[PDB]
């Protein structure tokens, strides 16, 4: 149910392929669509979840870079697939920044992303 | 600008 | 890159990752007990191009919590930069989520830090 | 001012605050119960003098989740900002650290995310 | 034991006093240690922790506002207080600035302080 | 937990 | 949980 | 910021 094309709430697009094996890989295309916008995801879920009506864990990374831009920073989303009617993906992300050793406190942020199979405006 | 955004 | 190799948190688990030229990360964690039920699978992405002025690499992996041995039906995903020199170090912030049911989300993920260097 | 009052989320909880000329937030925290025994102090300061320009008002609170009925040793941090208008809400990050031992202070602390709004 | 100054490894100062009634009160004083560089302080810990070794939980916020000038932010600070020989106060923060809605997303930095009361 | 208690 | 154990 | 400045 992982495999597929996923949309957050600003719009970005997650194009993933969930592996027997536990591997996640794919494409992030960020809200502007065009192919500069386009930028490897790789990762892992759990591939024998609970049948208790529990989640799939999971989490990825992006490194903003690609041929055409590089912000020195990535981000990992760490979450939960859930399954049913609406599927979603439930995640909290971290974005670090690379930086020198005086401006590390400014190198990490936090937030949240839901991700579902169709499109908000 | 970041590119998640 | 000068990523590539062994690196140990002080909690005493080691991690090895192969940088590659491409920007994957891949590689296997393997907690502190050392055996063959501790290794996982660990994959993520990092800046291969990184700024020249001092700045850090920055970089991210996740490990499922699932082998071939147990199921621990989570995953953490550590979000960092590499700091090169002498005393190298990788320095993290993490979040280890757990599948849980909905009534139960909000205990699904943890949050901390680690600090991974050469030498144990 | 507009953030003096009383703001729901979706899971059930209330919360009532005066917002103080001062930069104080004061109030009380009550969860879905709505019992006295669900009723928990809470403070935290506000940007008493915010940018006019659309910006929202930085805030943050703590709550300690002991009262006079019962004590779950923890307390919980919430970070956010105040975005008033028609659709007035609280949009914030929280942080819930369980006194532990030092072993055991991996799982101390949750993350997560709330919504306050001022229509339930 | 919580009460008293605490330093953080950067440099700042934290004084704080906690009351009977589970309030934190203080100001925290940064680097520079300037008149201009004092905020206060307001939180809350367990006043009744578990004996068996656990650290008593707390939190505390500071908006970075005072006299002389505003950041347009807010810091809070979570975690526990750890006493004995060598005590210490270990915390993960979240500092949230005032953001535009199309900004917010990029509004809150995250990262870690451990206190003692030896500078 | 009392912050989420139903 | 086998990160800390 | 305040929180960090030297």
């Amino acid at each position: 149910g992982i495999t597929g094309t996923w949309y957050n709430q600003l719009g970005s697009t997650f194009i993933v392929t969930a592996g027997a094996d536990g591997a996640l890989t794919g494409t992030y295309i960020g809200a502007r669509g065009n192919a500069e916008s386009r930028y490897v995801l790789t990762g892992r879920y759990d591939s024998a979840p609970a049948t208790d009506g529990s989640g799939t864990a999971l989490g990825w990374t992006v490194a903003w870079k690609n041929n055409y831009r590089n912000a020195h920073s990535a981000t990992t989303w760490s979450g939960q697939y859930v399954g049913g009617a609406e599927a979603r993906i439930n995640t909290q992300w971290l974005l670090t920044s690379g930086t020198t050793e005086a401006n590390a406190w400014k190198s990490t942020l936090v937030g949240h992303d839901t991700f579902t199979k169709v499109k908000p405006s | 600008s970041h590119p998640q955004f």
